[PDB]
């Protein structure tokens, strides 16, 4: 039990602090741009991506094979608007902003 | 960007020159300690 | 060849004099080479030093 | 098998004379490359051999470590007198290994073991 | 013992230094390829002494770290020499160890009875990689941020405890001041583990001695270490200090990236993220797999097939001087580790996706076509016999 | 600050120049050729306002 | 046929031949180069100081 | 004895004139 | 651990009876020909696959550059 | 082809060489180009007076 | 060697651990006073492990150092345990080593053939003092500033160089950010020198073995270290961890000063500048001299008369059990090192100027009245016979 | 004999699982 207490106390102090967890949820605003361009604004420590894509982009966009996707899901559920797309700007692959 | 470039090129000429003199001393010192081995004669008995 | 026996004649049959010659010979040699680098430098660069500025004293 | 015999194959009769050329310049035989520190069975095959056969091996190995320190080869008089591939070790080493495969199928502790480093 | 004294080097206070550094018996035909091991122990002492003086002027804080490195370069007496010796000195420590490893593959130095000497050195190569990576973050430039992001997020493809690994390594939700402060504490500690693992790696070689360029039993012609292999190691420490002085005084920024002179900005990405030259071969294998969880699982079989070389047996000839076929495979592997380093600094596009998938296959066919000469080769004395 | 610097320049930020010859590749021939390199565009390229 | 190492302990000849592939010898009746060998080893011990 | 005395003195006047040879530095001579 | 019983006769000269330096520039044409007529299949295996791959990449990149030009 | 830029040539700067120094009368003139044309929108912030 | 293998502990991979930690022959009558040496090697490992985790959250800057230590105490998971183990753990490392040293003086363990074991341990005591002093500055409170000022300015009384020594140690004209940054770099380095000097100090004892409570030649009755002196050393590591846990959980600030909770202000002086309890005896000798250059020259003869104990010879009896007069001088020196510690936390006034000048004299009369029993005592077998 | 060697030896694999979740409770996997 003494080896149990010590090893857990040294490894749990590396996890995350009470002041880092206090900055984990909040509310911020954006501004306007024209259809098809890019501008980002910051939330906690990372960006918020951006698209309002045009009428030529209603094609080459969503009617591509659903069985050729690494994970298959409709475009209609990731969008909440018929032409806008703005979602947290970090790639799910390796944490890089593309 | 580089305010040290003149203090740097003058220190590097002094010590590359001085170190190519210690390389000529150390190749003489090496070939002097190894000359009794490199010229010895040895007879052994075996043929093939 | 007579300078070679005569230079060993006087100094190193001893081991404290010898340490004088390698310490004190490290100085005359370090000043003989610092002098020649400091005169090949100001001969490749004429007209480029700080004291060769024609408007040095006068900013106003 | 069928790809290693040099009197049937052509690319094994050129691998054979490449090692034969390189052994003659140091005056070594192919069995002198067998180390009693690599394989503990090679240490036993050399203790069962006559003293005059092991002594000629130790003198061929000293002549060759002397030629590679000096960066030279045997002179060409002595290179025509060399016999690589004339063996002294392969038959005694097969006998020691055959006796060890019999002591294991029948139970029985090994006669010599390797030290753990 | 004896009844009264004799030479003072044979006294107990200096016996471990006498019998292991002065009177130690050495094969007499060792070449200059046996000189890169003491050269690597000098490169480790240079990094410790230079880094202890660099840490008296460095501040591990995200608001103060980039400006502490420019304060050393500009306001500290001789401080530009202290930094350039340390940044370029980590490139000299990797050139010397890479030429050390390729000696041991040519002369088959991993073989019996020297398996523990090989396996203690694969652990040393792993501690060197972690130390150089974790220390490249303290300057806190644009390549010190976007290189710690690309590597620490690669542990998020491990099954389903791996999302709890990355946020425990980071100390938060991204790379930030909790990550820069703990990368500094581990960087003072890991060079001192590297010292104790190098003295242990040398006690394993002084149990059987050294190998030689002929590969044979060598106990009939052996001389002592002093003065014979001390004065030819001294020719190597002076030829090294000339080569090291053309990187400090005349080209101190050739071996780096310009992007580490921009302070770290997490909103834009640099156009191309390339590591230092000595991480380029494992960076091209890691990007060659089109799945990410299979990319971490191609780095661990690099360190598994290295750790499992000395345990295949049937090979009585050691040196590549007498082995004409395995000698031609050595020069064909060295051409592949230099082609994998070229690929690792190119864009991920055509044609570098095919030329970066075949050399990871050829690199892993070296460790499977070694033991097949351990079978076909042991029937040579029964065929070539005269 | 950096926010007031982008506002007076159309969103774009003019960088710090105390290390700008070390920060790009070929950094001395690049700053010379950029400042004396403003030309007229080729046929087919359009620029924003 | 006598062994070569046996026929060398029984014949102390005063005409000895060394190996002359790497070093040539000074012919017998020359002084020793000990003083020259000291002065080359001093100008490098200047440098290490 | 008496050699080791003076032979203590010759290199005792080396330190003196060897640390009088790394810090204060009249350098023309 | 280190003993091999032996039988040999060795002769040796003094260091200050020989010529230390002149055995370096002795027959350098003959020394060069020996190294390059014995190590020419180990350099055709080291530079060969690198010169041939660099030729492929420079030809691939000079035909997708002239196919994008109008 | 216009994604990384055009490649700049190589100019013989007066401080390029193994024993070449800075032209100090050209540093003097370049501080005057900076302080009148450049300092209105660029900072240095590492260099003191 | 043998022809095939046997017990695996007699293999080369574990021979140095077998013959020095398991099968090592030990005198059979060793008491519990021979237990404080492995207890001091555990206190050194606790300080290294706790400090490596403390340095992942500390900032060595004068604007950020005091607030990094309160961030550990308040926002890091279990961080108050990491600090209290490290601050109180430096007091446990000095209690254990002080009881180690007084064992070696009672049983005369410095004597032949064990002179190199004594002299390697005087070097260890010097590396422990520099490490604890240099580490008491990183919290950057009012006692971390006015204690580094009182000690580093004491080198300004060394002859002609002096004032060039103090401005090179400081990095400027006062204690400031150049001094706090270099005190942090040396503090990560000096515990790892202390490790290599402790393994060297143990190779010197395994050349002759250990002394015993009777002081005699002991090679006729000796047992092995495992299991006999391992299981009675384990009784000592559990009695220690109880005593160490009443300082972390129930009294974590008794052994410190309150003034180190005020952030450092170089304009006012605290009313009384007192060090930690384990520096109080050498602080009372240093303030006992009314000249300052003679105060630095009374600290260096403390470490000279310690390093020159094992080189007086004529003493064939070792243990104080058979020596009734030197035994009474041992208990009269221990009463003096506890009276010099009381004086070192008092004001410099009457009557503590006379009672602080006589115990520095009595402390130096212990090392001059040892060798006179090395002369009068060797004529005992010719008189009492 | 030799079966009972392994018929013992695979329950220390499991004495070690009573031990492997004893302190860490590795949860997601
Ligand atoms: C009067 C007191 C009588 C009690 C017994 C003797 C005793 O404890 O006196 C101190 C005793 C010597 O005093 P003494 O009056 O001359 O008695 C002679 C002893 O018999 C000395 O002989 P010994 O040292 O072999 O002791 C025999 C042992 C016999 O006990 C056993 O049978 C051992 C089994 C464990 C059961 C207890 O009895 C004990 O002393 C009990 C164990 C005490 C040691 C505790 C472990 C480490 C101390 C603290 C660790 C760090 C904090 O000191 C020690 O034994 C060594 C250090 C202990 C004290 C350190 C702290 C106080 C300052
Ligand atoms: C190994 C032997 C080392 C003994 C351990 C001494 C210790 O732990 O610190 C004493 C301990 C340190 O407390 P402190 O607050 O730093 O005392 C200095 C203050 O400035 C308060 O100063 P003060 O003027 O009130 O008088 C100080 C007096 C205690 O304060 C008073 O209450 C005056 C009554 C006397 O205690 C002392 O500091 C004198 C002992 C000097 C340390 C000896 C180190 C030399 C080792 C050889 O003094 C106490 O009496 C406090 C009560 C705790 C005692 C139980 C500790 C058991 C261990
Ligand atoms: C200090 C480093 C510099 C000096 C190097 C030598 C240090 C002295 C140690 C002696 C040694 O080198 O070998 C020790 C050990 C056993 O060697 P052994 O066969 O018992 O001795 C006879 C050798 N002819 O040979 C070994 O195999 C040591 C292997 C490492 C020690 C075991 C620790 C690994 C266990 C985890
Ligand atoms: C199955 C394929 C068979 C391969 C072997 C066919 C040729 C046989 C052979 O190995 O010949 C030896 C050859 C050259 O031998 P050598 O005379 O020593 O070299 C001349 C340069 N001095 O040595 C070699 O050239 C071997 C080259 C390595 C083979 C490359 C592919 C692995
Ligand atoms: C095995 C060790 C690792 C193999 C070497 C890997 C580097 C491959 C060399 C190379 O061509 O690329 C590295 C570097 C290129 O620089 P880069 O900024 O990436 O520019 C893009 C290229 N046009 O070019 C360089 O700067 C060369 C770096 C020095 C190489 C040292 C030699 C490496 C091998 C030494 C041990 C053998
Ligand atoms: C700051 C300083 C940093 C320094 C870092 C170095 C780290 C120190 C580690 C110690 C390294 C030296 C290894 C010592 C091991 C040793 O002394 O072996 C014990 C020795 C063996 O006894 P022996 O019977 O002679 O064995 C010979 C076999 N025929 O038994 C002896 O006789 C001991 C001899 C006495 C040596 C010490 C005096
Ligand atoms: C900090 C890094 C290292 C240090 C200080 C070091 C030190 C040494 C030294 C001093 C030798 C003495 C003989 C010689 O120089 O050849 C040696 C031999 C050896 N080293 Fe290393 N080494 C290091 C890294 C490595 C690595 C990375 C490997 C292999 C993966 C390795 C494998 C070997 C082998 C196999 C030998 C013996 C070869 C022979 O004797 O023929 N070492 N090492
Ligand atoms: C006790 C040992 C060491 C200490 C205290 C230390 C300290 C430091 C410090 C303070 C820095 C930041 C200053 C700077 O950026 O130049 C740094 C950077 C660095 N360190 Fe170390 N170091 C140590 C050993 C090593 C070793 C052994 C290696 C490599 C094997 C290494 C590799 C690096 C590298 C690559 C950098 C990056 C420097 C740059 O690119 O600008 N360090 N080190
Ligand atoms: C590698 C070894 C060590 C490291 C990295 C280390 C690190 C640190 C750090 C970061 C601090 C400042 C945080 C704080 O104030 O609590 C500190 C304080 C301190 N250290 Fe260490 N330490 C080490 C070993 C030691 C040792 C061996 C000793 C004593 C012999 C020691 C004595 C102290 C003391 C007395 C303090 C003052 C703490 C206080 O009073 O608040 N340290 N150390
Ligand atoms: C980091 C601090 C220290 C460590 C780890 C250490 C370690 C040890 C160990 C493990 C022993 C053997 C066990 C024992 O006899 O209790 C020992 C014995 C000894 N130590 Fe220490 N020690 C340290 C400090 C000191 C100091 C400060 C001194 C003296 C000024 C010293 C002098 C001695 C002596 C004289 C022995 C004699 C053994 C005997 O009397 O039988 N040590 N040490
Ligand atoms: C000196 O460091 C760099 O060049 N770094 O790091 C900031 C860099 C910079 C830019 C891009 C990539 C890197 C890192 O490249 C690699 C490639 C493989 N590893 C690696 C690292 C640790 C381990 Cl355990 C295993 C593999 N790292
Ligand atoms: C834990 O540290 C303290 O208690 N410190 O230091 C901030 C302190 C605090 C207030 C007052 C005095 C001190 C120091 O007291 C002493 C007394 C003697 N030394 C000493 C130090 C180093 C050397 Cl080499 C030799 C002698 N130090
Ligand atoms: S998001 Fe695409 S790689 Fe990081």
């Amino acid at each position: 039990s003494l080896v149990r207490l010590l090893i857990l106390k040294f490894v749990l102090s590396m996890s995350a602090s009470k002041d880092v967890l206090a900055l984990a949820s909040l509310e911020v605003d954006l501004s306007s741009i024209e259809p098809g361009t890019t501008v980002t604004v910051k939330w906690r420590g990372k960006p918020v991506f951006i698209r309002r894509r045009t009428e030529d982009d209603i094609k080459l966009a969503n009617s591509v094979d659903v069985g050729s996707l690494r994970d298959p899901q409709q475009d209609a559920e990731r969008v909440k608007n018929p032409e806008w797309l703005i979602v947290i700007g970090v790639c799910t692959h390796l944490g890089c902003i593309p | 960007a580089e305010p040290e470039m003149e203090e740097r090129k003058l220190m590097g000429f002094k010590w590359i020159f001085v170190l190519t003199l210690a390389l000529l001393q150390a190749g003489y010192y090496r070939r002097l300690r190894w000359s009794v081995l490199k010229s010895r004669k040895l007879v052994l008995d075996v043929v093939n | 060849g007579g300078i070679f026996e005569a230079l060993y004649k006087v100094l190193m049959r001893r081991n404290s004099v010898y340490v004088t010659f390698v310490i004190a010979g490290a100085f005359v040699g370090e000043r003989a080479v610092d002098y020649g680098v400091h005169k090949l430098w100001e001969h490749n660069n004429v007209g480029k030093r700080y004291e060769d500025i024609s408007v040095l004293g006068q900013r106003q | 098998q069928s790809f290693i015999d040099p009197k049937k194959n052509w690319f094994a009769a050129q691998h054979m004379k490449a090692i034969s050329k390189r052994l003659r310049r140091f005056g070594l035989r192919y069995d002198d490359l067998y180390d009693p520190y690599y394989d503990l069975d090679v240490k036993e095959a050399l203790n069962r051999l006559p003293k005059e056969v092991v002594d000629a091996r130790h003198q061929r190995l000293k002549r060759a470590m002397d030629l590679s320190m000096k960066h030279e080869y045997l002179p060409e008089d002595l290179q025509a007198m060399q016999t690589p591939f004339r063996g002294y070790l392969q038959e005694m080493l097969a006998l020691v290994k055959r006796e060890k495969a019999e002591r294991e199928s029948l139970g029985g502790l090994p006669l010599y073991q390797r030290t753990i480093p | 013992m004896r009844n009264q004294r004799f030479s003072l080097l044979k006294q107990p206070i200096s016996s471990t230094l006498n019998q292991h550094l002065i009177d130690y018996p050495t094969p007499s035909n060792l070449s200059y390829w046996w000189g890169f091991g003491s050269l690597a122990g000098i490169c480790l002492v240079i990094q410790i002494v230079t880094g202890v003086f660099l840490a008296m002027h460095y501040t591990p804080h995200v608001d103060l770290a980039f400006n502490s490195v420019e304060h050393v370069m500009r306001d500290v007496e001789g401080g530009w020499l202290l930094r350039y010796m340390h940044a370029n000195g980590a490139s000299m420590f990797l050139i010397v160890v890479h030429l050390h490893i390729f000696r041991g593959l040519y002369h088959a130095s991993y073989s019996s009875p020297r398996e523990f000497v090989r396996c203690l050195g694969v652990v040393i190569f792993l501690l060197m990689i972690v130390t150089a990576f974790t220390g490249y973050v303290p300057p806190w430039g644009q390549m010190s941020f976007w290189g710690a992001t690309v590597i620490t997020s690669l542990a998020s493809a491990i099954p389903v405890v791996g999302d709890t690994i990355v946020t425990w390594l980071w100390g938060g939700f991204s790379v930030d001041n909790a990550t820069l402060n703990r990368f500094f504490s581990l960087h003072h500690l890991l060079p001192f583990i590297l010292v104790g693992a190098s003295l242990l790696h040398l006690a394993a070689l002084h149990q059987y001695g050294s190998n030689n360029p002929l590969g044979v039993h060598s106990e009939m012609d052996q001389i002592s270490f002093y003065p014979y292999f001390y004065v030819k190691d001294l020719v190597g420490w002076v030829a090294f200090a000339i080569f090291f002085s053309i990187w400090i005084f005349y080209a101190p920024n050739v071996l780096g990236h310009p992007d580490n002179y921009i302070p770290a900005n997490p909103m834009p990405t640099p156009p191309h993220i390339v590591p230092e030259w000595y991480f380029l071969p494992i960076h091209a294998i890691l990007r060659s797999i089109p799945d990410k969880s299979g990319g971490v699982a191609a780095i661990a079989p690099v360190f598994i097939c290295l750790l499992a070389l000395p345990f295949f047996k049937s090979m009585y000839v050691r040196s590549s001087s007498f082995r004409p076929i395995h000698q031609g495979i050595f020069w064909l592997l060295l051409a592949d580790r230099l082609l994998l380093g070229w690929i690792g600094c190119q864009p991920v596009e055509a044609p570098f996706v095919t030329i970066g998938q075949i050399p990871p296959l050829v690199f892993f066919l070296f460790f499977a076509i070694t033991p097949i000469p351990g079978r076909v080769g042991r029937g040579i004395p029964n065929s070539y016999t005269d | 600050n950096e926010a007031a610097a982008r506002f007076a320049n159309g969103g774009a930020y003019p960088p710090d120049l105390s290390l700008i010859t070390k920060a790009p590749h070929n950094g001395q021939n690049y700053v010379f050729a950029l400042l004396t390199g403003y030309r007229d565009p080729p046929a087919g390229v359009s620029i924003r306002e | 046929e006598i062994p070569a190492t046996v026929a060398a302990v029984k014949n102390p000849s005063s005409k000895i031949v060394y190996d002359e592939h790497n070093h040539e010898r000074y012919p017998p009746g020359d002084p020793s180069k000990r003083a020259f060998a000291y002065f080359v080893l001093t100008g490098g011990r200047f440098v290490y100081a | 004895i008496q050699p080791t005395d003076v032979k203590a003195a010759a290199m005792w006047g080396v330190a003196a004139a060897t640390g009088g040879l790394y810090l204060i530095q009249p350098w023309g001579w | 651990k280190g003993f091999v019983p032996m039988k040999a006769v060795t002769y040796g000269l003094s260091p200050f009876q020989q010529k230390i330096m002149p055995g370096l520039w002795k027959d350098l044409p003959t020394k060069i020909h020996h190294k390059v007529s014995e190590n020419w299949i180990s350099a055709t295996l080291l530079l060969g696959p690198l010169v041939g791959v660099y030729s492929y990449v420079q030809n691939y990149q000079e035909k997708e550059k002239l196919s994008h030009r109008y | 082809e216009a994604e990384h830029g055009l490649a700049c040539p190589s100019y013989p700067w007066p401080h390029q060489g193994i024993l070449s120094s800075y032209d100090h009368a050209s540093i003097r003139r370049g501080h005057q180009v900076y302080t009148q044309v450049c300092a209105s929108c660029h900072s240095m912030s590492l260099i003191s007076y």
